[PDB]
This record gives structure tokens, sequence and C-alpha cells, in this order.
């Protein structure tokens, strides 16, 4: 099934990029009631909050991430959204080294690579996602731009698998 | 005196100078569930 397999990894690495990217984009990460410059329900993201009804409806206006250590490197890293970019990072890369594969059989390393990017992405993804979370503790719904990540890491995880399956399967095939 | 109150002005005169010129502008429950930032750090 090795090319099923190798169709599943490029379908999911590309769906996992996107809704990712998607994700950092777009601003319906949280549903709540602040104001865009009286309180209405709003709709922020990672960078921008909007206004959901009313006059200012349509306005978006840079969150004010900033207004004790702790405090501050959480403030800090939230700010600069580290995590979610870099779990974008690490998914074009693994991306690349998946449509890599193809164009270079000699080595082997390549989709073994691909697979620990995807795993390591979606590592930053739950960090992300713990990061945002306890910074906004510091009512509210989650919009579709957070489960967009969410389903992010799910797919990231199950490509690192297959991915890895991949690389053992050659490994024990050509070995044995 | 009692023209005015009936009016609405005086609650209106008092909402403005209390509350529309408040430097706060703060005009207000605990599930008890624990959250996730009660425990972050055994994630990190």
């Amino acid at each position: 099934d090795r090319g099923i397999q190798m169709l599943i990894t490029t379908v999911g690495a590309f769906a996992a990029f996107s809704l990712m990217t998607i994700a950092v984009g777009t601003d319906y990460w949280l549903y709540s009631r602040g104001v865009c410059r009286e309180e209405v329900m709003t709709h922020s993201g990672l960078w921008r909050t909007c206004c959901l009804e009313g006059a200012f409806r349509g306005v978006c206006k840079k969150i004010d991430h900033f207004p004790d250590t702790a405090e501050y490197l959480l403030r800090a890293v939230r700010a600069s959204s580290v995590f979610p970019i870099l779990s974008v990072t690490l998914l074009f890369f693994g991306g690349l080294c998946v449509a890599a594969s193809e164009f270079h059989r000699s080595r082997h390393s390549v989709i073994l690579s691909a697979g620990i990017f995807f795993v390591s992405a979606g590592l930053s993804n739950i960090i992300g996602i713990i990061v945002y979370i306890s910074a906004n503790a510091g009512s509210y719904s989650y919009g579709w731009s957070f489960y967009f990540g969410a389903f992010s890491f799910i797919i990231a995880e199950i490509v690192g698998v297959v991915a890895v399956h991949i690389y053992i399967e050659k490994h024990q095939q050509l070995r044995a | 005196v009692l023209k005015l109150s009936e009016q609405g002005v005086l609650d209106k005169l008092k909402s403005k100078w209390w509350y529309d010129k408040g430097e706060c502008g703060s005009k207000d429950d605990k599930t008890s569930a624990l959250s996730l930032s009660n425990v972050a750090g055994v994630f990190y």
C-alpha cells in the first residue's frame, strides 16, 4: 500500500499546513464581549479583535497583547504567537521533505525527517494552544480558527505516524 | 427638582459624571472547575 501511504502523507501534509496557516491568519479564535475602539459581542484572533454587531460592526483593532517574570514571559510568548508560527514553519519543512522524497529516492532519511518534522509541529501546536488559553485566562466561546488549529494537530500527528511507517517498511524490506 | 428627577435628568447626570467620565470603565459566576491555568506547569 506504498502508493496509498504516500498519497495519504502528501494530502495530509497539505491539509495540516493549510488548516494551520488559515488558523494563524483568520480572526475567529475567540467569541467574547470586548470592544473595538460600551462592550459588545466581538470575535478576536491571534492579532486583531473585531465587533460582531452594532454600529462599529466589521471594525477591527490590533489586540493590545500587553496591558512577575512568569506573567511577563507568558505575555511575551503569547504576543508573538511564537508557537503557532513555529508549527507552521515545521509543517512547511515536513511538506518540503515529503515532496523531495519522490525526486530523490536514493536517500531514505528524507521521509523519516518528514515524519519528525510533523511530530514536532504537533508538539509546538499543543504548546501554542496551552499558552493561548492560559493567556486568555489572565463568558466566551472558541471559533472555527481554534478548531482549525486543533485539526491541524491531529492530522500532523497522523501524517507523522504514516511517514515513519514508510521509512520503517523501506528499511525492513530492503534489509530483509 | 421633582420634575427633573421624574424626567431622568438627575439619573443621567449621575451616570455621566460618575461612570461615563470614569477612568476604570468597569461596571461589573465562579464555576470552581479547575482551569488550564491551574495545571499548566504539568503540561509544560
